[PDB]
């Protein structure tokens, strides 16, 4: 049973060479073929190869053959991907899996095309435009009586690049209720996304509430006080 | 060269129940089909292999039958941890050219709740910077199937907005939905009625939630 | 009629490329052979993906016929051992019914000797040499998927004497003979590997040469299906499908035995013979070697 | 006959090279005719040697003529005299394996002594030379020694060995601790 373990998240502009890994660990490397699935944001699964480890003969997919490559280092097990002319539209999650064989001198090799372990994921985004920490703006309270007579309000992040942004109530405190959209990517290739939380007309005023955001990407993490209204 | 299909794109049931998806081929891939569970932002799971022989840890309530050309996944007692997207693979060929279908995405069914339709203003924090941008937001409804429409001054509006919806509700089995308008500070500042008109089963007519200025 | 024949040809080299012409044609793999190396980022290492697939491979009895203006001299002397002047020969249109068997340390499904058992090599002194011996008698070897070859160990133990009745020392008046078994090497030199209803077996075979001389008792030997092989064609890899079938069930007749002796202790007290093949051409050899094709006009 | 010498412990690949000939029968031996390796048709072959398990090929270059014996973790007592046999050509080497043991550890005492031990095969009277990080060198045959090191003794010695006109280096690090008034 093998833990496969990936490298973290790569931007890249249209037209570089990006070269993920997957450090196998936990039983005999050889004895395992290894292959990479990409999965792109709002889409399913993609077959983009296979290596044969015991043999060093990988066989790609008839539409990424040319420009795609993979390897496995038998002295580090580990297995690499290089895409190499990258599109805008390679951008998706890259996951390394694989099943074992049994060969590692005993000539045996079913030769399972099936997966049955898989990676964390390794998230590479390919854009023209550059990193930046997104613009946190409040949702003020619509009004203090509402649909019901909860409040409701939030976050709007926008404008931010890499992806991966994190949001928060009141440090944690606050975890109920809460709902933070999936980002969405504008026409200036900059994401946006909301995250709302619904309370009650009655707390707005008494207990205040603030929106951590955070982004790796840029070393940014900034809170913002919804005022009541 | 194998063409896959899941044929029930988006499968409703109720918690407890049975459910069966079905994968079909355009060539026959001759027992060499998986089945993989995905739950959201998680790398897959191999559920089935071989058209029916499960994997270690996959309980009896998943079950794989099939051949040929035609495949079908059973899950017998349904339960929450069996919420997720599922998807079937072939790897007959050679040289490998396997491949996977578009998935079959597996949901809670519950009863019909309208949403709790939510406006907001651009901040002047965001009218200061430069930008105006209007939210939207439909609160707590289970078919995922709403609809959306803006108005400007009671004309309509069209390409401006981007909506986004959350993964179903681990208590509640419902959804939201968050429908953003945008405006450069100068076109927001010329108009006056910024509506939102909501349409859903539930809410018996259309909701509006508009403002001013 | 008093010609001359020896450890070199007729079709040995002829048949070989036949052989590797007719496998190449019948079961195909994914094959990996090694070109070697110059330099500067340009080094070859032809690998071949073919649509590996799941034929069924059946030895044609293959007759050698004269070739162009040349003639077949079959050599009758009953018991011809290897190079010398043959007395009794005649000249011939085709060799025989020669069936190429490909398999290690043990010849099967071929010509047995009429008389006694004889052996034969280039050199019986350079223990390098590869030591070919021709049975009395037929033995069986009956082998499955399963993962089992078995032989009768009477059966076997006689032809084990036999052969020790000849040994190194040149049907050596008397000595101590031990059979033991391979040293080292490959996968297909270590057992014995044939292929067996289209699938490649690698027979351990301890239990036929670990032995000392001077009811329904059967020899079981372990066997392995492997689908990595190394080609004995070239210097190459290759892998094959896995089974398909749940009955792979072969019966050969052991015909011979491709031995090798021990060194260092040239004409002492002891001999030790363990098993050998690997170069198909000795497989040849064993049929081939009362035949010579010589220049007609 | 070419000599070629080694260290304890390293791997070694002796060379063959077929008269301009190709992937050809071959087989190495050692002075008593006990077969080390070979080959037969695409197979490798191993024999009774005392190396069977370390002795091994380079079936690539098979095809090119050179059929080598690589010898991995060399043991004094693989020296010997190895015969390639390709077809009548009976190429020779000696391969005599050094040893080069520091007996004083590495964690030393400024003014410890410090002894090299050789361990050397049956036959070989070699000359020793090390010299210290600070270019101190010591000469000898067998053990070498330095009776009071120094504090700038400490890093890597540099020991080389000369055998049959022939000469293998042996690094080794010893350590020479330091120590305040
Ligand atoms: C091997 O099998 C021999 C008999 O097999 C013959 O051929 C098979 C295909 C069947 O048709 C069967 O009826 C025939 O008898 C035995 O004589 C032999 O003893 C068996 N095993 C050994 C170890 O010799
Ligand atoms: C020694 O050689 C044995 C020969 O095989 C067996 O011989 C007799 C005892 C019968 O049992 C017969 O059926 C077998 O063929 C091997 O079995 C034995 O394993 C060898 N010795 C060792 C220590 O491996
Ligand atoms: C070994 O070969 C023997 C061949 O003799 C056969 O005898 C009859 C059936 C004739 O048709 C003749 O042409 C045959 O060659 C077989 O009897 C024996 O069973 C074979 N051994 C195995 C294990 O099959
Ligand atoms: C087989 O051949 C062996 C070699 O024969 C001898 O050497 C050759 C070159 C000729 O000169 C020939 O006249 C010699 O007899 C013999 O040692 C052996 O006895 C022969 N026959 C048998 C049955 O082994
Ligand atoms: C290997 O590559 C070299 C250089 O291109 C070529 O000359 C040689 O013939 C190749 N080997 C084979 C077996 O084709
Ligand atoms: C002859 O030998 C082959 C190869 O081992 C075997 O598969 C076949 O069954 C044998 N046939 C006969 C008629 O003995
Ligand atoms: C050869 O086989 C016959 C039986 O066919 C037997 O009488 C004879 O002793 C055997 N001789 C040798 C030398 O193997
Ligand atoms: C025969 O073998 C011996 C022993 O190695 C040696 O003379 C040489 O290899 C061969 N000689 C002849 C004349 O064939
Ligand atoms: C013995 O013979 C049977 C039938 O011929 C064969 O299937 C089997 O593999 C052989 N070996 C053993 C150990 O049964
Ligand atoms: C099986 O093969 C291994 C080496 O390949 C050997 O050590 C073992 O003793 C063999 N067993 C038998 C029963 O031949
Ligand atoms: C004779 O007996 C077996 C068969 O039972 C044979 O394989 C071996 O070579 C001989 N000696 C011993 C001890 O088995």
């Amino acid at each position: 049973q093998v833990q496969l373990l990936e490298s973290g998240a790569e931007v890249k502009k249209p037209g570089s060479s990006v070269k993920v890994s997957c450090k196998a660990s936990g039983d005999t490397f050889i004895r395992y073929s290894f292959t990479w699935v990409r999965q792109a944001p709002g889409q399913g699964l993609e077959w983009m190869g296979r290596i044969i480890t015991i043999l060093d003969v990988a066989h790609y997919a008839p539409h990424l053959q040319g420009r795609v490559t993979i390897t496995a280092d038998k002295s580090t097990s580990t297995v690499y991907l290089e895409l190499r002319n990258l599109r805008s539209d390679d951008t998706a999650v890259y996951f390394c899996a694989g099943v074992y064989e049994g060969e590692a001198d005993e000539g045996e090799y079913d030769n399972n095309g099936f997966l049955k372990h898989w990676g964390q994921g390794t998230l590479v985004t390919v854009t023209s435009a550059s990193t930046k920490g997104p613009s946190v703006f409040p949702l003020a309270p619509s009004s203090k009586s509402t649909s019901g007579g909860t409040a409701a309000l939030g976050c709007l992040v926008k404008d931010y690049f890499p992806q991966p942004v994190t949001v928060s109530w009141n440090s944690g405190a606050l975890t109920s209720g809460v709902h933070t959209f999936p980002a969405v990517l504008q026409s200036s290739g900059l994401y946006s996304l909301s995250s709302v939380v619904t309370v009650p007309s009655s707390s707005l005023g008494t207990q205040t509430y603030i929106c951590n955001v955070n982004h790796k990407p840029s070393n940014t993490k900034v809170d913002k006080k919804v005022e009541p209204k | 060269e194998l063409e896959l299909t899941q044929s029930p794109a988006t499968l409703s049931v109720s918690p407890g129940e049975r459910a069966t998806l079905s994968c079909r081929a355009s060539e026959s891939v001759s027992s060499d089909l998986a089945w993989y569970q995905q739950k959201p932002g998680q790398a897959p799971r191999l559920l089935i292999y071989g058209a029916s022989t499960r994997a270690t840890g996959v309980p009896a309530r998943f079950s794989g039958s099939g051949s040929g050309a035609e495949f079908t996944l059973t899950i017998s007692s349904l339960q929450s941890e069996d919420f997720a997207v599922y998807y079937c693979q072939q790897y007959n060929n050679w040289p490998p050219r396997y491949t996977f279908g578009q998935g079959t995405r597996l949901e809670i069914k519950r009863t019909v709740a309208a949403p709790s339709v939510f406006i907001f203003p651009p901040s002047d924090e965001q009218l200061k910077s430069g930008t105006a941008s209007v939210v939207c937001l439909l609160n707590n409804f289970y078919p995922r199937e709403a609809k959306v429409q803006w108005k400007v001054d009671n004309a309509l509006q069209s390409g401006n907005s981007q909506e986004s919806v959350t993964e179903q509700d681990s208590k509640d089995s419902t959804y939201s939905l968050s429908s953003t308008l945008t405006l450069s500070k100068a076109d927001y500042e010329k108009h006056k009625v910024y509506a939102c008109e909501v349409t859903h089963q539930g809410l018996s007519s259309p909701v509006t939630k508009s403002f001013n200025r | 009629t008093e010609n001359f024949n020896m450890w070199k040809n007729d079709m040995v080299e002829q048949m070989h490329e036949d052989i590797i012409s007719l496998w190449d044609q019948s079961l195909k793999p994914c094959v990996k052979l090694t070109p070697l190396c110059v330099g500067a980022g340009s080094c070859n290492t032809s690998v071949i993906t073919q649509a590996c697939p799941k034929v069924s491979f059946e030895p044609i009895p293959i007759h050698y016929c004269a070739p162009a203006g040349f003639a077949i001299l079959k050599c009758n002397n009953k018991t011809f051992n290897g190079t010398g002047p043959c007395t009794n020969v005649s000249t011939v249109q085709c060799t025989h019914g020669i069936r190429p068997v490909v398999s290690t340390q043990l010849l099967l499904n071929g010509s047995l000797a009429e008389e006694e058992v004889v052996i034969r090599s280039v050199n019986f002194t350079d223990n390098a040499k590869t030591i070919i011996v021709q049975l009395n008698t037929s033995v069986e070897i009956n082998c499955t998927g399963a993962g089992h070859c078995n032989i009768s160990r009477a059966k076997w133990n006689n032809t084990l004497k036999q052969i020790a009745s000849k040994l190194r020392e040149q049907f050596g008046n008397n000595k101590t003979i031990i059979f033991k078994q391979s040293s080292g090497g490959d996968p297909e030199i270590v057992t014995h590997s044939f292929n067996c209803g289209g699938e490649f077996f690698y027979c351990n075979s301890t239990q036929l040469f670990n032995s000392t001389w001077f009811g329904s008792d059967t020899i079981t030997l372990p066997c392995r299906i492997k689908q990595i092989i190394n080609m004995w064609q070239k210097v190459g890899k290759a892998m094959y499908a896995p089974p398909i079938s749940g009955q792979i069930r072969c019966s050969s007749n052991i015909t011979g035995l491709l031995l090798t002796r021990d060194g260092g202790n040239s004409n002492n007290e002891s001999e030790i013979f363990r098993p050998g093949g690997g170069d198909m051409r000795d497989n040849w050899r064993s049929e081939l070697y009362k035949y010579k094709v010589v220049k007609i006009e | 006959k070419k000599v070629v010498l080694g260290k304890k412990g390293d791997t070694v690949e002796l060379t063959c090279t077929a008269s301009q000939k190709k992937s050809i029968q071959f087989h190495w031996k050692n002075s008593n005719q006990i077969k080390i390796l070979g080959n037969q048709g695409s197979f490798l072959t191993k024999g009774p040697s005392k190396l069977n398990d370390r002795a091994d090929s380079r079936r690539s270059l098979w095809d090119q003529g050179n059929f080598p014996l690589i010898i991995k973790n060399l043991k004094i007592e693989d020296s010997d005299t190895y015969i390639c046999e390709v077809e009548d050509q009976k190429e020779e080497v000696q391969l005599l394996v050094f040893g080069l043991t520091a007996n004083s550890d590495t964690h030393l005492l400024q003014g410890q002594s410090l002894t090299l031990t050789l361990e050397s095969p049956p036959g070989s009277s070699p000359s020793v030379q090390c010299r210290s990080p600070r270019g101190k060198n010591i000469q000898g045959g067998k053990t070498l020694s330095v009776s009071q090191l120094e504090l700038q003794d400490s890093g890597t010695w540099t020991c080389t060995v000369l055998q049959n006109q022939k000469k293998v280096e042996f690094k080794i690090d010893i350590v020479v601790l330091a120590f305040q008034k």
